[PDB]
């Protein structure tokens, strides 16, 4: 259950490739709009790598569907979220989230 | 005879000092003990709360029956009523009930796991019920009758040489043999039984193919066949080679220190992540990956060299830093700068983790230590308790009158029958004695409870000058360091302040020069900034529209600061009411989280009643209406809110929501259409109100523009279209929030009126300290992180 809606377009030629790691900002945010996380409250971006399940599974998805300089809205229902555990003291069990991504570059 | 005079007088000081010795450990060995329990979370556990149950039915018996059991012996007479005489024997009698049944509870419940929980509380009741219904023969039977010493009427508490009935006749005639049966036989049966039955079980399929499963792979993993792992030969796993956590646990495994690691090290860390492992220590794995130097207490350069290496460049050194200290701060509850793992539970117990520490292994091999102390409280009560049992028996067998050389066999019976009153009365005051010096984890305990006994809360004296007005200085510098107030100081200023807010009309008259400020929300090192550019608090008059909580995370700051300079300026600082002071929104947001993990659950309630008590509106200098959100359908003049309540959570809909949720159209002074008044898509509620309905009530209570809040301005404020009537702006907005949110890089403004001259002077963001989502500390923000990955090597490791 993933669910990609474009914000601002890319350039539409470079994608992320397994094995490489991507450079994202991330804005996450429940179902009800309520904000709990994002990188820019921090200032610097989040760095993960694809194919080595350092995210879940719905991140993971929306982001290989994104091109380079792409910002776009992703929804993570809780099947391909933390499901019905949730995260202890973030995520509240069965919640569905809303992520606001941009690439800025790729590895 | 002659020998029971001297021995008798030789143990009148004997037992009475012993007595005192039991009755002063007695009473500061068992209080501690039950001070240990409900204090640590870890420690409350199920064998635990009967080794307390213990304690407690000891301490009834040292508090009552040992004093007047003293009084006896001095005194030599009885000086209460009839009422203590039955008293004396059924206590003594009970709290041995419940030594002797705790006993075999223990060992039966030690028993169950090798073959407050629910069933638990059913244990310690009908222990204590059915000790007290065998305790009552002695209440029964115990009054003064019959003796009269040359003269002297003396009163001298005893078992009634005739019964009632015949069975309480029964009783007196063989209560040794009751005493040694049910007291004596009853429990030593129940507890050994049990416990060669346990040792023959764990005896059995012990090794199992377990350890030979696991054999299998340790030859395999050590490719150059030493008998012994290394760091390397761990990294020779492609699997491993990723994830963060190896080294950690690889020092784990290591116990001795010498930087590789044997069979015996490899199959004791595989039996920690057993299915059938307990709670209490897979917390303690999870604790030794942050205590570096296996030291047993995690500091606060350690927890930060952990956490650098699972964060990696994700965050900065300066922000990991910061929610350590915070962590530490907040989790310290001895004030000693770090964390033990009695600490590590109070923050962890709840999260579950231990659920995710799972491989598939068995033969947790831990029922050492914990059935130590079992064995061990049995032990002592054995030991203290058969020599009484031995002199009645030595009565009953060898002694007889009629022998010619009786007063010699009487001499060593009345010397070991004094002996062993002392040493059952020893058993009161030993159980704790020797969990201290048996168990480690009781003993970690006691040394931190009895020996031991920024971070500082500024207290009430420090904030308050005697005169009552608060410091600004003393208090706005501890709040900018992270610092925290005392929890009563905390409700002292909402109150305090709340008061003052009561008094004051629902529509304010400022009078110029003011500076006007628009939304906070919780940026306190925000609001800081904002003081420089308006001016001091103290001469420059400063009026708030509103939202003084939520989107941030210092919103108690906020609030408390505020509240403060509301006390020391009521005539020169004025607060109105926004839609985020009402309990509906805070439980959406964070500002109810925030409560709960800063000061306490009662600071939250008493926000809401000052909350309730913030003005609507203030009418500024007669020409401007300040109000946090617009206007409203069902009013039409200035004296329509001066009749509103006020003292309540502002309703769903009516006028009080109107003002604190209306919004101006997208296309204000370019409508398509005339109407007044529409529904609020963006807010849900309240209305949105067109250009047509400002000048109509601008001109209708002869007023000139109005100032208002609430909506988000990338430049801090808006003006909007310029009224026909005045040729003045008819609207606007002030968004005092620099960088809102932190995601929105807007700036922020505040408004300056003097000398009938409109000023605008705008500041942008600060830095500010981070916190983790939700107020959390950084154990609850990584051990799942932690839990996931040592299961990841581990999985790795035997499953391959
Ligand atoms: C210090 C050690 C912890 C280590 C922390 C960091 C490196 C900092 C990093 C910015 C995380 C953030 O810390 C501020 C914070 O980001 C969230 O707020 C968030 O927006 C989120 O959902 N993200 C982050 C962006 C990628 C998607 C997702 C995620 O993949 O997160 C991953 C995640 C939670 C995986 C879970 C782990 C538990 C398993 O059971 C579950 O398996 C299903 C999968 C994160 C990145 C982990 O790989 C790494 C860590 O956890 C989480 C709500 C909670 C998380 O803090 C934990
Ligand atoms: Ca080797
Ligand atoms: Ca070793
Ligand atoms: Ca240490
Ligand atoms: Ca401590
Ligand atoms: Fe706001
Ligand atoms: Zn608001």
């Amino acid at each position: 259950g993933v669910e990609i809606e474009t914000i601002s377009p890319g350039d539409g030629r470079t994608f992320p490739k397994k094995g490489q790691t991507c450079v994202v900002h991330y804005t996450g945010m429940l179902q009800n709009g309520k904000k709990f996380d994002s990188s820019r409250d921090r200032n610097k971006p989040f760095k993960f790598r694809i194919g080595k399940q350092e995210v879940i599974k719905g991140f993971e998805e929306g982001a290989a569907q994104m091109s380079l300089g792409q910002r776009a809205k992703l929804t993570c229902t809780p099947d391909v979220a933390y499901g019905a555990t949730g995260h202890p003291g973030v995520i509240p069990p069965n919640a569905t989230l809303i992520f606001d991504v941009e690439l800025l570059n790729l590895e | 005879c002659q020998g029971p005079i001297e021995i008798k007088e030789t143990f009148k000081y004997i037992n009475t000092v012993v007595s005192c010795l039991v009755f002063v450990l007695g009473i500061i060995g068992n209080s501690t003990l039950l001070y240990i329990i409900y204090k640590n979370k870890c420690m409350r556990n199920g064998p635990n709360i009967l080794i307390a149950s213990l304690a407690l039915g000891d301490l009834l018996h040292i508090v009552i029956a040992i004093p007047i059991n003293v009084y006896k012996l001095l005194a030599e007479d009885w000086p209460f009523g009839a009422e203590m005489c039955k008293l004396v024997p059924f206590i003594q009698k009970a709290s041995v009930g419940i030594t002797v049944l705790s006993l075999c509870a223990l060992s039966i419940d030690r028993y169950r796991a090798v073959a407050v929980p629910k069933w638990t509380a059913v244990e310690i009741v009908l222990i204590w019920v059915v000790s007290v219904v065998l305790a009552v023969p002695e209440a029964i039977g115990f009054d003064i009758i019959t003796m009269d010493y040359k003269g002297s009427y003396l009163r001298i508490c005893l078992l009634h040489p005739v019964q009632k009935t015949a069975f309480m006749q029964f009783y007196a005639t063989a209560k040794d043999w009751w005493l040694f049966s049910f007291y004596f036989c009853l429990p030593l049966a129940i507890t050994a039984f049990f416990y060669t039955l346990m040792t023959c079980e764990m005896l059995r399929k012990k090794d199992a193919d377990e350890i030979k499963r696991l054999g299998k792979r340790f030859k395999k993993l050590d490719l150059d066949n030493s008998g012994s792992l290394s760091v390397e030969e761990f990294m020779s796993l492609p699997e491993l080679q990723q994830n963060p956590l190896v080294q950690r646990v690889i020092d784990i495994f290591d116990t001795d220190g010498n930087g590789e690691v044997d069979f015996k090290e490899f199959i004791e860390g595989v039996s920690q992540f057993s299915v059938k492992g307990d709670k209490e220590q897979k917390l303690r794995f999870a604790f030794r990956i942050y205590d570096m130097d296996k030291d047993g207490y995690i500091s606060n350069g350690e927890l930060f060299q952990v956490l650098k290496m699972m964060v990696g460049n994700n965050l900065k050194d300066t922000q990991l830093q910061q929610i350590v200290d915070k962590t530490i701060i907040n989790a310290d509850k001895d004030g000693d700068g770090r964390i033990s793992f009695e600490e590590f539970c109070a923050v962890v117990g709840g999260l579950d983790i231990h659920k995710k520490m799972v491989v598939d292994v068995d033969h947790l091999k831990q029922r050492r230590e914990v059935a130590k102390t079992v064995f061990c409280l049995v032990l002592v009560f054995a030991l203290c308790w058969l020599p009484l049992h031995l002199a009645r028996i030595l009565k009953l067998t060898l002694y007889n009158q009629n022998d010619p050389n009786r007063c010699e066999l009487l001499s060593f019976l009345l010397v070991l029958d004094y002996i062993g009153i002392n040493m059952a009365s020893l058993n009161s005051c030993a159980n704790p004695i020797a969990l201290y010096l048996v168990s480690k984890r009781f003993k970690n305990a006691f040394k931190s409870a009895l020996c031991c006994w920024p971070s500082h809360r500024l207290t009430a004296k420090e904030v308050f000058d005697n005169d009552g007005k608060p410091r600004v200085d003393i208090l706005k510098a501890h709040l900018m360091k992270e610092g925290r107030l005392e929890e009563t100081v905390a409700l002292r200023i909402i109150t305090e302040g709340a008061s003052i807010l009561r008094q004051e009309k629902n529509l304010l008259d400022i009078d110029a020069p003011v500076t006007v400020c628009g939304d906070i929300h919780g940026q306190f090192f925000d609001l800081m900034k904002l003081f420089e550019v308006g001016g001091s608090p103290a001469n420059t008059r400063y009026l708030f529209l509103g939202d003084y909580v939520d989107r941030g995370y210092f919103s108690i700051e906020c609030v408390l600061y505020l509240w403060a300079l509301k006390i020391l300026y009521p005539k020169t600082l004025f607060l109105l009411r926004g839609n985020h002071e009402c309990r509906h929104l805070t439980e959406y947001f964070t500002f109810k989280q925030e409560c709960k993990i800063k000061y306490s659950e009662r600071v939250y309630d008493a926000c809401m009643d000052a909350f309730d008590c913030l003005p609507l509106a203030a009418l500024m200098n007669q020409q401007f209406l300040c109000v946090h959100g617009g206007l409203s359908p069902e009013i039409n003049t200035l004296d329509d809110i001066r009749k509103l309540d006020r003292f309540k959570e502002p309703p769903a809909y009516g006028p009080m929501c109107d003002i604190l949720w209306s919004d101006p159209l997208e296309d204000f002074g370019n409508e398509k259409t005339q109407e007044h008044f529409t529904h609020n898509t963006v807010r849900g509620c309240s209305y949105f109100y067109s250009y047509p309905a400002v000048c109509e009530f601008l001109q209708h209570n002869n007023l000139l523009s109005i100032l208002r809040a609430h909506e988000a301005q990338d430049a801090g404020y808006r003006m909007y279209r310029k009224s026909q009537t005045t040729g003045f702006p008819s609207l606007i907005t002030i968004f005092s929030a620099p960088n809102y949110l932190d995601v929105y890089n807007n700036k922020a403004a505040v408004l300056k009126y003097e000398n009938n001259v409109m000023n605008i002077r705008q500041f942008n963001c600060s830095p500010h300290p981070y916190w983790l989502p939700n107020f959390m500390d950084v154990f609850t923000w990584s051990l799942p992180f932690v839990g996931e990955k040592v299961t990841e090597m581990l999985v790795n490791v035997l499953n391959l």
